[PDB]
Parts: structure tokens; C-alpha cells; sequence
RNA sequence: GUGUC
DNA sequence: GACGAATTTGCGTGTCTCGACACG
DNA sequence: TGACACGCAAATTCGTC
């Protein structure tokens, strides 16, 4: 199926429910995977998905 | 933008209503600009100013080194079976059509030594050679051998309501032509007058485009 | 052999046996340096500025125009305050002549040929300067 | 680094607040019941009988009221949409007219004369559901988030789908099974739909129209129009070496047949013409106002028509010998059709029927009378109008043989499965082609459409492109007049076509002016023309919805002002830079300087598909070059309503995007704020709807966070 | 025509080299790479398209055709015969496609979605036309095939 | 070519006269004498000799790869990439070509 | 296989841009067995397989060559005497193309052509300059006939097979082997095979009706088995020989 | 007519 | 020189143009 | 809106009185 937006959406949703704010996922922009993964470290979880 | 100050040429413009009322521009789209029509002798000229309808007939040579009399006498018998007062065809018929009845913008311009004269045009006309003398010929030959809505015939009768005017021709060299050239050239007001019309662009643009 | 079969594509030469456009400024310059006298057919904008419309018929007689020739520019007509630009269009290739028709009492009339026209110019007001003045 | 303004994302909400998504469906109807309804009344204005010219009636003014219901006996009380939805009633308001009729000898002017009813939209101007407050919206038992735009007939919600059709009053030149052929379709306001076509075979042009028996040579048509001499014919066609080798044969076969006068050509045509009054007048009036009626003739002058046919023949000649062909896949030519003009045609046909048959109701009574005076308001009826309107809306059979048309499947019941299925159906567009396997071009995604129709939004199945949806940012232009436009074009210095002959149009410098498929004249140096017209449009004098384009391959400028064009705002830039700055948008954030004055300050402008053909648009502000003319506001507005719910659409593949935008309308959830009161046939609801964590800005634009149809897990 | 294919082989080389250098950069426990080695659901093409680059989106076995006049989109230049302009996409699915790249990618997705809708009709027609002629041909007991006659 | 008459405005056809051939027409009396020489030069577009198609020079255009072929034990290999939908879900197919003394074509 | 056979010409490359129908349309054409086919492809082998300029010489033999394709310039004279048309045949343009066309060949070609002209008013003045005199008879004047004679002289062929349209030579190589194969795009197999250059025994066609009427009915059952198998191997499908042999 | 395979 | 006979070719018209399920 | 197999029919050539 070649669907990469699913994993990105899962990551953003996890980071949002951990932090407590909705993350923007609009087309041709939104949020990247560089500032969100480094925010998932402050809490104590793994950085990408594991 | 200031590079336009040094080189500034001045040209005066005049307008006259002396020949504006009596002025008609003739157009000849069938003829190349190289050749001329004022050299060929003209036998008659006909006008109706009520509908701006001009009918001209030109006189050509009957027996010149370029003429086939065999075809000529045949066409003469065809039209004979009166239009022509000779044995062959020696006349050509040109018919007109009224174009741009609302002729106010178009004006003729003459450039003398240093002054320009603009005369308003009454009407612009197009002269075209018609071929209807064969229509009547063929129709008469067939006659001999055989035997509220607004339509076109109403306007044909409307055209038939008016009488017709006959005109004389004056061409290349005539004292009358130079007289008319002077009458359209002579401005009368040779002195430089001021305060004829003042309209700032803020008023002209508002007059051009109505807000309503 | 004056009467020769003319050509539609080469109506300008019509040689058959033995196009260049010019600016109005240059054109009037060479027309003036030869000191000749020829007629010109000019088109004016509708509803001229005046005192409802205003054409040349509802106007006066005398000097009401001023032409200006700018360096590296165009030819610019003035009536004191209004500004117009004039330029040549649809260079005619056929015959165009103007005559004077004269009507007498009932039928007797005189028709005299004045001259021919071989150049058509068109003049119109540039709305750029009008909008620039109105905006400022 | 380049100065970048990260503020232009607030222009889009302010623009959708004015018009956009569904507000145009109401704009087409609010303009129709205020402009066209009286134009039709003025069209059919005087009607009289022929028994004796003494009886006649006159139409002074016509207007409609507010939604009212007629109960048992003179009971007219204001009804709400929910009451009509529960009682299986129909939402309609009466049309009261003020006409005058002469009975006996004196004239009677009866004011407020009812003639019938007419349905009213839910969020129109005459309805009660406008300018209210949510507290008052809850008083009438209606969801405030309901976009509206449908019709309530017999307790069902019916919406009319937008239908696309081809452009009229234009010349097409396409190739068929043997060679190339030019065609012209003509249809003005008056009912006259004609389709003429010129074809090439054996190096001979032939004109085909269904009124003629067989082919008529083009030179014969020319000689019949009025141009007699064969030299000026070729002059009007074209003065070139290669165009004469292809036009000589036709000239010589024309010389073969003995036709040299206008009467000969007219008799030839009249003999060719069959119709089920002489032959000459038949052929004359047939060439006058039958073939091309979009080119009006003042007295009897066929000159504009013959120059039009000549430029058509020139376009066909230049198409001949090359591989330059016109396609129907271009959307700059395709026009859209809303529910306004359909209702206009229906209403004018019903009005003409009602005027023409009632003319016969009092035509069998005048000789066979009993008294001196005849009353007509008692010889009056108010059921045919209501019956016809309700039948056309509910049934869906648009059958107008007065207009020579039959259309089926135009109105459909509004989908009330979810909140997205209801709004997404309002932007659904239907095509004119039927659902067949032959089509591959129109179904294929065209490069022409950019930001007007969602590419991903399309149902997968049989119809794979015949059904399309509109984009977020686009506008449908309504119709205008052309008086001031033609006046300003004439003042700019455009030339009259009736003065110059056929030779000057072959000149490369000469450019022709086209306005809604009409030749205005010849213009030189078209760049100044385009620049001045654009400046005047940016000024504010001319309306903003007037397109202008130029084509150099045929050297013609087109001026389009017909209604039904696609328009989306673009930011203007001046030589390196966007005119919109930070200080201009800070005021917008403050509460002033909205969209209309932004358009009045010459900062943004609308462009069409054909006008953006000759323009350079920059995606971002870092890609702005020296030839870019306009700047696209945002690139994420290209996605549609159903495609705005997919997180990271660029990350996903287009088949998955299509599957998801198709499944988004089938997903079950909450419907609205009043789901307990409304009683629909089938309703699917959820128990505890959650809120999407990874939301989109399009979700906030539609306020999908108030009615979600899913859950987080 | 020669220029169309001379640069078409220059773009596929970049994608192939990137995909080949990506294989030496991946681990031995990569789930997509593991599925590709197994061959259950996936291939190396999908891996190279998701990691390195998508490649070039071909339409009708050729480049994107012009759509306004001598240019596909109005954002590019007139008579612009450039790879990245016409039909070459550079960003991968992980990085993020641009609007012009997303449009060129969804153009090819509609090429296959309209093709799978039309095949069924004439395929079923040719099937029901082919069965109606061969449905009684049987083998006898003497090793001979005959018809009803 | 295209020749018209100046008097009437119609076209002319050449036919024999009494002593010599004549430029005649069927609308107005007008005949021009045919003299020493009248002719025009035309240049029809002449045909080109076309190219020889096929060969290894044409295969030099497309890029090859390095992959063995289990028919003649050669790393010589040309690769082709095509799109096609299978029965379940689309998957990119690839064609294999051997650049050797046999030169066969397979589709995996 | 046919349901999974719905993409167009697969072998996409600049090497040979030959519009060949292969897929469900070609299978449908085979099943329908139509007389008039699309994409005519005829393969022929040469006797001299290494000599290439010889293959060029035979390539010019089987190919429709027009007269306007050879004619460098044509003229219509006008003089006090009776006029005529004069065509100047170019010799060098035949030389680098290596045709068997002389002035007498063109004269005899026009003398047996469909246009109304017989050897009464056609002569050869010099080396490669031909003259034709328009006569005055049987429909109308000679001027109107002159306009009909100037439009069909290029249409009149000078050599080749008229319905044969285009031919190309293919180079097939090996370790040290080289062959030149003639690809003719036409239908008249009996005419392209009955020549000197191409080897008449080894030459195959694509139209079933042409091989049926030229070779026979038993030889047409073999070309339809290879035609179907050639359409299935480029798709990656697998059918057995017996299924095709039973249908054939 | 709409929806799915 | 003039009339009956048989050939090749442009043009007229009819038939469909996969399956299944559910709801109003 | 593609497919060509049937008739229906007019231009044209070899032939013999
Ligand atoms: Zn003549
Ligand atoms: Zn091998």
C-alpha cells in the first residue's frame, strides 16, 4: 500500500497525548519528525517508535 | 523621465467647418494604391444623400489594342435580347454601401508647411464594382425563351421613395479643386487664441466612464 | 502597359514582370523635410473633453491642438490639460480618396475631387496618466 | 534569505467568510430572484387577443414573499423548515404580481394578484433562517452548522448537482476519422441552438447544417452573402503563397458552375434548401438569422458574418497541413451550470405557457359572451405553476421541448449519513457525458485544472472522473453586460472592422479582438491594450470578473465576460515583491482592512484558467523570479473537502488518498445538533465520539472538531 | 525525440544508484527489507522509493504533456525542457512531496484507476464471446475430439 | 499563380485567340497579349533518405546493469522497469535482457 | 490472462518507436480474424546478409517512390506558342538513393498511369528533363486540365509497390555474426516476396488473411499459433501449446 | 438512482 | 461505329457495447 | 461512439454485330 503518513500520524498523536497539545498535520507543511522525536525524549520514552 | 525636455517639437492644429458639411470619403478596396481612378474619364455620377448612396459609372475605351470584340458583341447581344447607347460595353458600374453612419471621430487631416488642418468627416463610403447588367440580361432572355414583420421589400420601397441627384465630375487640374483646397485649408483665425476648452483629467475620466 | 493584372499577396509591389512599418514621428519628419502637402486620415477618441458628448461638430474654429514630439518616445497631443498619444495603425494598401459633393437646388450639382489618403493615424488618451493624477 | 510574510494564512478564512464553498449556491439563487425574474417579466410583457384589438393585459412589477402556508381558510402563518420537514409539506413562498387588465371599456389595475408559488432555499435571502443567532437557531429546532443549499419538497431534502457543459459562441477545429473539420455552435438567450460545420475533402471545403439538403460550396455562400468579386474573397481569406494553392481548386470549381451574381447564388441555395415566399427570399432570410445568430445583422449587412467565416476558413487552413488541433479536455473553455439558470428556463417556459394558453381561455368567450364585461381573475388558475415546479424538482425530468432539451438525474436526495457526506455532496459536480467505457481523456486528470477541482476526490468504481468535486478556494462568476467594456475598448483606440478590407488582417502586426465569440475589430500593439485593461480592472471602474487573454499563434485577443467561469484570488507582485506586507495584514488581524478593500486597494486579483495561461505564478516566496506576475496564497488549498481529513496527504499514495476520501462520507457518526427531533428514513449514530489528536487546518475551517465521526484507539 | 531519451536515462541512473547505495546502509533486521528478502508483500523498488527517491512519474509511457500552451503548469517557464520542472520528482515519501510533485504523482494514480474500470467490460465481452463458440467440444473414447454433429 | 483583372475584378484563364494565345476571362472584355516569356519557378520539397534502425548503438542509449543471467553465465544484463497491475495489487515489473552472443529477452 | 492484459505497448524505448498493437486489442483482432488489419508488419530475409549497401539497394526496390519526391523543380511555360509543362528530374538525388529510374522510366510510368494521358504529348528533351503538352479535348479547355495535371504528377509513382508504405532495415548482431533483416510495412506479401533481393522462401507476414490467400489454409494455422504466443510472452503469462493448437 | 466487491 | 454484359468501389443501414448484492 | 459483413447502385472496358 506504501503508506508512510500512518506512522507519522501515530508518532504525532502519541507525542501529543503525552505532552497535551494537538499537533498540526496539514498538507505541504505541518510538523516535521525532527522536533517531535526530541520532545518524546524529555518524558522518558524511546525517541521514534519502539 | 526628464530626458524629454530638451527635444520638444511644437505643431499647431486648426479645425474648420467650411468644407465639413460637404465632404465624403470614398474607399476602393479592390484597386491597388499604385494605380489611379481620377485619370480614367468619367461619364456620369449619381448620388442620393438621404441614404448616402452613390452610383458611379466609368467610361473605358471601346477599341484599344487590348480588347476582344468577339466577346464584346456577344455580351451586347445578351444584354440586347436601353442600358448601353453604343454597340459594345464602354461603361463600368460601381455601387456603394453606407458604413459607420455615426461618423464623428474620423476627420481628414492636411499637413501644410508647418500647420495641420483637421476637417470633420460627414460619412465614409466604400465604392465597389457591381455586376447587375448580366442579371437583367439573363432574366429577360429567360422571359423571352419561356413565355407585423419587417421584410426587405418594404425597405426597397423606402429606398424608392427618394428622388435622385446627378453630379458633374472635376478632377486633377481645375480652379475649383484649388478653391476647395484653399477653403478647407484657410483657417481664418491666424492669430493664436486661448481659452477654448479646459477639462482636467479628473473630469475627463469621470465623463468618459459613467459611474451609473 | 499601365493596366496590369494585380496581385493580392504582393499588392504593394505587384511587379510580376520588368512591407516596412515606420513610426509616426519619423513619418511626419520625412513628410516635413520634403516640404510637400498631402492629406491624412486621423481617428479621434469619442466624447472629447469640452462643454452629453463633445465632438468636433459641437466645438469651435481655430487653434485647439498642440502636438509634442519627445526624444526616445512617441507623439503626444494636447488641448491644454488633457493628454493623448497618437500612432499609426492598419497601414492601408488600397486606394482611398476624398471628394467634395455639392448639392444645388433639385438635381444640378458639382462633385470635385480633392485628393487621396495613404496614411491612417489613431489618437487616444492614455489612462495611465489619468489614473496617476486621480490617485495622487 | 528573502523577506517572508508568515501571515497570509488568515486571508483564506476572511475570504471564505464572504463567499466560497456553498455560499455560491445561494448567490446564484439570490441573484436569480432579483435580476432574472424581472427580466423574464419584461420579456413577456404585453399579450392580447385577436378577436378585437381592445382587450390586453400589462405586466408592471412582480415579486415573491416570505415562506407561507395556506391552511383551512385564509390562514397564512410563517412556517419553519422543521415543520415542513416533519409534516411532509414543501417549503415554498407565493409570487404576488401587480398586473392590469381591461374589461369592458375601462381599465382595471388589481394590486397583489397571486399567480402561484415557488420553492425557497433554506439559507436564501427570503427565508427566515438568515441573520439569526444560535440561541434563536435552537428556538426553531434547526442545526446552526447546517450549510443548507437544498430544496425541501414533500419532506425530503433535494439538492441540484452542478453540471458542466462545453462553451457556446466559439469555433472549434478538431480532427475526425478521416481528416480535420471545423465546427461552430451558436446559442444566445433566445432559443436558437445551431451547429454548423465546415469540412475538407478532395481539397474542397463544404458547409454542413441540418437545414440544407447537401453541401454548399463556401465560395457560393460568400457570393450569396454579398461579396461578389472573387479577388476580395481571397483577400479576406488570406494573402499567402500556401493558402492560395489550397483555395484555388474551390475557386475554379465555383467558376465551373455558372454562378457570378448574387441572384444566381441565392437561387442555387434556395434550390438546394429543403424545408417542411419564393426561393430567393428563402435563401436570403436563411443566411440572415438561421446559420449564425450570435452575430447580429443591423439592416441586411452580411459583412461581419463573411469576415467571421473567412477567419474560420483561415483557422482551418492553418490547421490543415499541421498537427495543431483543438481538444475538448481544456477546462478554460468548459463552463459550469448551477441551479439558477435551470430554474430560469423552467420559470420562463411555464410563464410563456401560462400566458399563451390563457390567451386561448378568453378567445372562445368574446364572441360567445353573455354580458358586456369579461372578468379575467375568475378565468385564472394557480395549480399548473406549483404542479410544474414541484414535479420538476422532485421527479427530476427537465424536459423543455420549447428549449429542445431532455435531461434526467439532475436533482438528488441530500446524503444525511454524516456531516462530511452532507457538505461534500454540495460541492459535487456532474459531467455532460454519460457513463461509458469509451471515455479516456475527460476521465484522465488534465493539467489545465489547478486549484479548481480536487484530483484525489473521485469515486472509485465505474465513474472514475465523470464525478468531480470543487476545491476550497474557487468562485463561479455570474453573467454581466458588455456596454462599458465595449465603450472603453472603443475609446482605447480599437478599429472598426467595416472600414478596412481583407488584406490588412493577414498582416502579422494586426491583432483581432474577440468578446464572447464576437469580433470587435482590429487593434495594434496589443500589449498596451492588455496593460491598460488590467490597470482599469485593478482600479475599480470595471468589475473584477472580466477575463482578458492573448494568443500569438493565431494573433487574437479574447475578452471573456460570460457567466460561469472559475475564479480564485491570487496575490499580485511588483517586479520582485508581493504587494501585501506585514502592516497590511496587521490591520486585518485587528478587525479592519478586509477582503473587499484589499481588492479595492489593488493588492489581490482574480484570474481564470485562460488568463493564467499567459501568467507566471510562484508557489512560495523563495521561488519568486523576475517574470512571476502573481503569487499563490497557500498550496494546501488544492486539496478538497473529503481529502482534507487525511493526515500528511503528500506522504500517502494517490490510490490510498482516493480510497480514504471515498470512505470519509460512508463513515458513520453524529449528524448535527438536532438529531433527536429530525425523523429520517435511516440514521447511523455513535455513542462516544472522540476528537482527532492530529488535526488539520481544513478541519478547523469546517469546524469538524464539533462533529467528529471517529474515535482514538 | 533524441533529447527526450538522452536525459531520461540520466534520471533513472540517479534513482538506481541511490537505491543500490541504500541497501548497504540498511540493517539486517529492517522489517521492510526482511519482507523484501522473503518476498511476502513488497519488493526492492518500494524500499528504494520510500527511502531514497520516488523517481520519475511517466504518463502514457512518456513525459507530462503541455496543458496551457507549451508548458505543463503555469508555475514553470515557457518552453522549459528541464527534468525537475516537467516530470521529475526528487523528494521521497519520508521527506515530503511538493505540490507540483504531488500533482505529478497523482496524475499517474488516475492513469491506473481509469484503466481498471474499463478492462472488465471488453474482457467479459470477449470471454462470453469465446465461451459461446467452444462449449461442446468433447473427447470421445477413441482418442478423438468431436462436436455435437 | 493568382491573377485578376483590374477593370472588373474577376480572374482570368488563358486560351487561344486569332494569331496568338491570349489572357481571356468570362466577365468583362479584357485581353492581354502573351509576349516573349512568362513563367514561374516552383520548388517541391524533395525526399530524404532515412536511417537504418536497430543495433547495439541504439542499445547504448538505455543504461544497463550488473546482474547474472542463468542461460549463458554472463554479468551482461540490460534491465527494464515497467508498471502493471496484477490480480491483487500493483507491483512494478522488470524486464531482463542478455547482452551477449545469444541475446534473449525475459520478463520476471 | 486477458483480464490482466490491460496496458498498452510495453517495450518502451527509443530503440524502435514502431506503433505495434499488442495486448487485448491484438488478441481481439486475432479472435475476430478480420480481413483489414492494423499495424502491418512483414519480416523478410536477404540472400546477401553481410553486404549492407546491397540491402540498401534492395530497400529502394520494394518501396513506393513518388515523382514529386524526385522532382527538384517543375515549370509551366507561357509563350506566344502553345504552352506545356516541364519537369526537371534530379539525377544526384536518385544517385545517393540508388534507384532504377531514368527519364524513359518516368515517361512510361505516366503513360500507363490512371490520369488521362497517352503517348501523344509526352517527350524527353534532354538527359533528365521531361515535357508534357496539355491537349484541348474531352472535358473542357486546356487551362482547367493544367490544374488537374499539376496536382497528380507527384501522386504518380515512379517505382515500388504502391500499397507498400514504409520500410526499415534492422541490424541483428551476435558474437561475430551480423545480419540485415528487411521490415516492410504493407500487406501484399506475394509482391514483396517475389523479388530478387529478399529471400522469397524465408519471409513471414502478420495479417492472417494475406498469408491465407498467398500461402494457404494449412500455413495460416501456424502463423496464428506464433502470433498468439508472441502476445503472451511479453506479458509474463503462461499458456500451453495445446490450448492454442485446439483453438487454431 | 446510490453504495461495496 | 454503337449496344448488351460484367467488374470494382463509394455509400446506405442494424446490434450490442462483463457479473453480483443491499436501500429508498 | 468503433466493426465490418450484407445489399444497392453508378462509372467504365472488352467484346461482337
Ligand atoms: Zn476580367
Ligand atoms: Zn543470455
Amino acid at each position: 500500500r506504501m503508506t508512510v503518513g500512518k506512522l507519522i500520524e501515530l508518532l504525532a498523536g502519541k507525542a501529543g497525548v503525552l505532552d497535551g497539545r494537538f499537533h498540526y498535520g496539514t498538507a505541504f507543511g505541518g510538523s516535521k519528525v525532527k522536533d517531535v522525536c526530541e520532545d518524546l525524549v524529555r518524558h522518558g520514552y524511546n525517541y521514534l517508535g519502539k | 523621465n526628464e530626458e524629454d525636455d530638451p527635444v520638444v517639437q511644437e505643431i499647431d492644429v486648426y479645425l474648420a467647418k467650411s468644407l465639413a458639411e460637404k465632404l465624403y470619403l470614398f474607399q476602393y478596396p479592390v484597386r491597388p494604391a499604385s494605380m489611379t481612378y481620377d485619370d480614367i474619364p468619367h461619364l456620369s455620377a449619381k448620388i442620393k444623400p438621404k441614404q448616402q448612396k452613390v452610383e458611379l459609372e466609368m467610361a473605358i475605351d471601346t477599341l484599344n489594342p487590348n480588347y476582344c470584340r468577339s466577346k464584346g458583341e456577344q455580351i451586347a447581344l445578351n444584354v440586347d435580347g436601353s442600358t448601353y447607347s453604343s454597340k459594345l460595353m464602354d461603361k463600368q458600374t460601381f455601387c456603394s454601401s453606407q458604413t459607420t453612419s455615426n461618423t464623428s471621430r474620423y476627420a481628414a487631416a492636411l499637413y501644410r508647411q508647418g500647420e495641420l488642418h483637421l476637417t470633420p468627416l460627414h460619412g465614409i463610403l466604400q465604392l465597389r464594382p457591381s455586376f447587375s447588367y448580366l442579371d437583367k440580361a439573363d432574366a429577360k432572355h429567360r422571359e423571352r425563351e419561356a413565355a407585423r414583420v419587417q421584410s426587405y421589400e418594404f425597405l426597397q420601397k423606402k429606398h424608392a421613395e427618394e428622388p435622385w441627384v446627378h453630379l458633374h465630375y472635376y478632377g486633377l487640374r481645375d480652379s475649383r479643386s484649388e478653391h476647395e483646397r484653399q477653403y478647407l485649408l484657410c483657417p481664418g483665425s491666424s492669430g493664436v487664441e486661448n481659452t477654448e476648452l479646459v477639462k482636467s483629467p479628473s473630469e475627463y475620466l469621470m465623463m468618459l466612464m459613467p459611474p451609473s | 502597359r499601365r493596366p496590369a493584372p494585380p496581385l493580392t499577396p504582393g499588392r504593394l509591389p505587384s511587379i510580376r514582370s520588368r512591407p516596412k512599418d515606420v513610426s509616426v514621428a519619423e513619418l511626419l519628419r520625412e513628410l516635413s523635410l520634403t516640404k510637400e502637402e498631402e492629406l491624412l486620415f486621423l481617428q479621434l477618441p469619442d466624447t472629447l473633453p469640452g462643454q452629453n458628448a463633445c465632438t468636433l461638430a459641437d466645438l469651435t474654429e481655430g487653434q485647439v491642438g498642440k502636438l509634442l514630439i519627445r526624444k526616445s518616445g512617441r507623439v503626444q497631443l494636447l488641448l491644454g490639460k488633457v493628454t493623448l498619444d497618437v500612432t499609426m495603425g492598419t497601414a492601408c494598401s488600397f486606394l482611398q480618396e476624398l471628394v467634395s459633393v455639392g448639392l444645388g437646388d433639385s438635381r444640378t450639382g458639382e462633385m470635385t475631387v480633392l485628393g487621396h489618403v495613404k496614411h491612417k493615424l489613431v489618437c487616444s488618451p492614455d489612462f495611465e496618466s489619468l489614473l496617476d493624477h486621480k490617485h495622487r | 534569505p528573502i523577506p517572508t510574510v508568515e501571515e497570509k494564512w488568515r486571508l483564506l478564512p476572511a475570504f471564505l467568510k464572504v463567499k466560497g464553498l456553498v455560499k455560491q449556491h445561494i448567490d446564484s439563487f439570490n441573484y436569480f430572484i432579483n435580476v432574472e425574474i424581472k427580466k423574464i417579466m419584461k420579456a413577456n410583457e404585453k399579450v392580447t387577443s385577436d378577436a378585437d384589438p381592445m382587450w390586453y393585459l400589462k405586466y408592471l412589477n412582480i415579486y415573491v414573499g416570505l415562506p407561507d402556508v395556506e391552511e383551512s381558510f385564509n390562514v397564512t402563518r410563517p412556517v419553519s423548515p422543521h415543520e415542513c420537514r416533519l409534516r411532509d409539506m414543501t417549503y415554498s413562498a407565493p409570487i404576488t404580481v401587480d398586473i392590469e387588465y381591461t374589461r369592458g371599456s375601462q381599465r382595471i389595475i388589481r394590486n397583489a394578484l397571486p399567480i402561484g408559488r415557488m420553492p425557497i432555499m433554506l439559507r436564501s435571502s427570503n427565508c427566515v433562517l438568515t441573520g439569526k443567532t444560535p440561541a434563536e437557531f435552537a428556538k426553531l429546532n434547526e442545526c446552526p452548522l447546517d450549510p443548507g443549499g437544498y430544496f425541501i419538497v414533500k419532506g425530503v431534502e433535494k439538492v441540484i448537482l452542478i453540471q458542466e457543459q462545453l462553451s457556446k459562441n466559439r469555433i472549434i477545429v478538431e480532427a475526425d476519422r478521416k481528416g480535420a473539420v471545423g465546427a461552430s455552435v451558436t446559442s444566445s438567450t433566445h432559443e436558437k441552438k445551431s451547429r454548423t460545420n465546415m469540412a475538407v475533402k478532395q481539397g474542397r471545403f463544404y458547409l454542413r447544417h441540418n437545414t440544407l439538403s447537401e453541401d454548399i460550396p463556401i465560395v457560393i455562400i460568400f457570393k450569396a452573402m454579398g461579396v461578389e468579386s472573387d479577388q476580395e474573397i481571397v483577400q479576406m481569406i488570406g494573402t499567402e503563397e500556401h493558402v492560395m494553392a489550397a483555395f484555388g481548386p474551390s475557386l475554379e470549381e465555383c467558376q465551373k458552375a455558372q454562378i457570378f451574381t448574387q441572384m444566381q447564388a441565392l437561387k442555387y441555395i434556395g434550390n438546394k434548401v429543403r424545408r417542411q415566399k419564393t426561393k430567393i427570399e428563402e435563401a436570403r432570410e436563411l443566411l440572415a438569422s438561421t446559420i449564425l445568430t450570435h452575430v447580429p445583422v443591423k439592416e441586411f449587412n452580411f459583412r461581419a458574418k463573411c469576415i467571421y467565416t473567412a477567419v474560420m476558413v483561415r483557422r482551418v487552413i492553418l490547421a490543415q497541413g499541421d498537427n495543431k488541433v483543438d481538444d475538448r479536455d481544456y477546462y478554460g473553455n468548459k463552463r459550469l451550470e448551477l441551479a439558477g439558470q435551470l430554474l430560469s428556463l423552467l420559470f420562463e417556459d411555464l410563464f410563456k405557457k401560462f400566458n399563451s394558453e390563457m390567451k386561448k381561455i378568453a378567445d372562445q368567450v368574446i364572441p360567445k359572451q353573455r354580458a358586456a364585461q369579461f372578468d379575467v381573475v375568475k378565468h385564472m388558475r394557480q395549480d399548473q405553476i406549483t404542479n410544474g415546479m414541484v414535479n420538476a424538482i422532485s421527479t427530476g425530468n427537465w424536459s423543455l421541448k420549447r428549449f429542445k432539451m431532455d435531461r434526467q438525474g439532475v436533482t438528488q436526495v441530500l446524503s444525511r449519513l454524516s456531516y462530511i457526506s452532507a457538505l461534500g455532496m454540495m460541492t459535487r459536480i456532474s459531467s455532460q457525458f454519460e457513463k461509458t467505457r469509451k471515455v479516456s481523456g475527460p476521465r484522465s486528470l488534465q493539467p489545465s485544472q489547478w486549484g479548481m477541482l480536487c484530483p484525489s476526490d473521485t469515486p472509485e468504481g465505474e465513474a472514475c472522473g465523470l464525478v468531480k468535486n470543487l476545491a476550497l478556494m474557487t468562485h463561479i462568476t455570474t453573467d454581466m453586460e458588455d456596454g462599458p467594456i465595449v465603450k472603453l475598448a472603443s475609446n482605447l483606440g480599437v478599429e472598426d472592422v467595416n472600414l478596412l478590407c481583407g488584406e490588412e488582417l493577414s498582416y502579422p502586426n494586426v491583432f483581432l479582438v474577440f468578446l464572447n465569440g464576437n469580433i470587435l475589430g482590429v487593434i495594434r500593439d496589443h500589449k498596451k491594450l492588455v496593460n491598460t485593461f488590467r490597470l482599469m480592472r485593478r482600479a475599480g471602474y470595471i468589475n473584477e470578473f472580466v477575463s482578458i487573454s492573448t494568443n500569438l499563434t493565431d494573433r487574437c485577443v479574447y475578452i471573456s465576460s460570460d457567466g460561469g467561469r472559475l475564479c480564485r484570488p491570487y496575490i499580485i507582485v511588483k517586479k520582485q515583491k508581493p504587494a501585501v506586507t506585514n502592516k497590511h495584514m496587521e490591520e486585518l488581524a485587528q478587525g479592519y482592512r478586509n477582503f473587499e478593500d484589499f481588492l479595492h486597494e489593488s493588492l489581490v486579483e482574480y484570474l481564470d484558467v485562460n488568463e493564467e495561461n499567459d501568467c507566471n505564478i510562484a508557489l512560495y516566496e523563495h521561488t519568486i523570479n523576475k517574470d512571476t506576475t502573481h503569487l499563490e496564497i497557500e498550496p494546501f488549498t488544492l486539496l478538497g473537502v473529503c481529502a482534507g481529513l487525511i493526515p500528511y496527504p503528500h506522504h500517502n499514495q494517490s490510490p490510498r488518498n482516493t480510497y480514504q476520501c471515498a470512505m470519509g462520507k460512508q463513515a458513520m457518526g453524529t449528524i448535527g445538533y438536532n438529531q433527536r427531533n429530525r425523523i429520517d428514513t435511516l440514521m447511523y449514530l455513535l455513542a462516544y465520539p472522540q476528537k482527532p489528536m492530529v488535526k488539520t487546518k481544513t478541519i478547523e475551517l469546517i469546524e469538524f472538531e464539533k462533529l467528529p465521526a471517529g474515535q482514538n484507539a | 525525440e533524441t533529447l527526450e531519451a538522452l536525459i531520461l536515462k540520466e534520471l533513472s541512473v540517479i534513482r538506481d544508484h541511490a537505491g543500490s547505495a541504500c541497501l548497504r546502509e540498511l540493517d539486517k533486521s529492517n522489517s521492510p527489507l526482511t519482507m523484501a528478502l522473503c518476498g511476502s508483500k513488497g519488493s526492492f523498488i518500494n524500499i528504494s522509493q520510500m527511502i531514497a527517491c520516488v523517481g520519475q512519474q511517466a504518463i502514457s509511457g512518456s513525459r507530462v504533456p503541455d496543458g496551457f500552451e507549451n508548458r505543463s503548469l503555469p508555475h514553470f517557464e515557457k518552453h522549459s525542457k528541464l527534468p525537475a520542472a516537467k516530470g521529475f520528482v526528487a523528494n521521497s515519501f519520508y521527506s515530503g512531496l511538493t505540490p507540483t510533485e504531488f500533482f505529478f504523482h497523482t496524475m499517474a494514480g488516475r492513469e491506473g484507476l481509469v484503466d481498471t474500470a474499463v478492462k472488465t467490460a471488453e474482457t467479459g465481452y470477449m470471454q462470453r464471446r469465446l465461451v459461446k463458440s467452444l462449449e461442446d467440444l468433447c473427447s470421445q473414447y477413441d482418442l478423438t475430439v468431436r462436436s455435437s454433429t | 499563380m493568382l491573377l485578376f483583372c483590374p477593370g472588373c475584378g474577376n480572374g482570368l484563364i488563358v486560351e487561344e485567340g486569332q494569331r496568338c494565345h491570349r489572357f481571356s476571362c468570362n466577365t468583362c472584355p479584357y485581353v492581354h497579349n502573351i509576349t516573349r516569356k512568362v513563367t514561374n519557378r516552383k520548388y517541391p520539397k524533395l525526399k530524404e533518405v532515412d536511417d537504418v534502425l536497430g543495433g547495439a548503438a541504439a542499445w547504448e542509449n538505455v543504461d544497463s546493469t550488473a546482474e547474472s543471467c542463468p542461460k549463458c553465465e554472463h554479468p551482461r544484463a540490460y534491465f527494464m522497469q515497467l508498471q502493471t497491475r496484477s490480480a491483487d495489487e500493483p507491483m512494478t515489473t522488470f524486464y531482463k535482457c542478455c547482452n551477449a552472443q545469444c541475446g534473449h529477452r525475459w520478463r520476471d | 490472462p486477458g483480464t490482466q492484459m490491460t496496458l498498452k505497448t510495453f517495450h518502451f524505448a527509443g530503440v524502435a518507436s514502431m506503433n505495434i498493437t499488442l495486448g487485448v486489442p491484438r488478441i481481439k483482432e486475432i479472435i475476430n480474424a478480420s480481413k483489414a488489419i492494423s499495424t502491418p508488419i512483414i519480416t523478410a530475409q536477404l540472400d546477401k546478409d553481410d553486404d549492407a549497401d546491397y540491402a540498401r539497394l534492395v530497400k529502394g526496390r520494394i518501396e513506393k517512390t513518388l515523382l514529386g519526391e524526385i522532382s527538384e523543380y517543375i515549370e509551366e511555360v507561357f509563350l506566344p506558342d502553345d504552352c506545356f509543362i516541364l519537369v526537371k528530374l534530379s539525377l544526384e538525388r536518385i544517385r545517393l538513393l540508388r534507384l532504377e529510374v531514368n527519364a524513359e522510366t518516368v515517361r512510361y510510368s505516366i503513360c500507363t498511369s490512371k490520369l488521362r494521358v497517352k503517348p501523344g504529348d509526352v517527350a524527353v528533351h534532354g538527359e533528365a528533363v521531361v515535357c508534357v503538352t496539355p491537349r484541348e479535348n474531352s472535358k473542357s479547355s486546356m487551362y482547367y486540365v493544367l490544374q488537374f495535371l499539376k496536382e497528380d504528377l507527384p501522386k504518380v509513382v515512379v517505382q515500388g509497390i504502391p500499397e507498400v508504405s514504409r520500410a526499415v532495415i534492422h541490424i541483428d548482431e551476435q558474437s561475430g555474426k551480423e545480419k540485415y533483416k528487411l521490415l516492410v510495412e504493407g500487406d501484399n506479401l506475394r509482391a514483396v516476396m517475389a523479388t530478387h533481393g529478399v529471400k522469397g522462401t524465408r519471409t513471414t507476414s502478420n495479417n492472417t488473411y494475406e498469408v491465407e490467400k498467398t500461402l494457404g489454409i494449412e500455413a495460416a494455422r501456424t502463423t496464428i499459433i506464433n502470433e498468439i504466443q508472441y502476445t503472451m510472452v511479453n506479458h509474463g503469462m503462461s499458456i500451453d501449446r495445446r490450448h492454442v493448437m485446439l483453438l487454431s
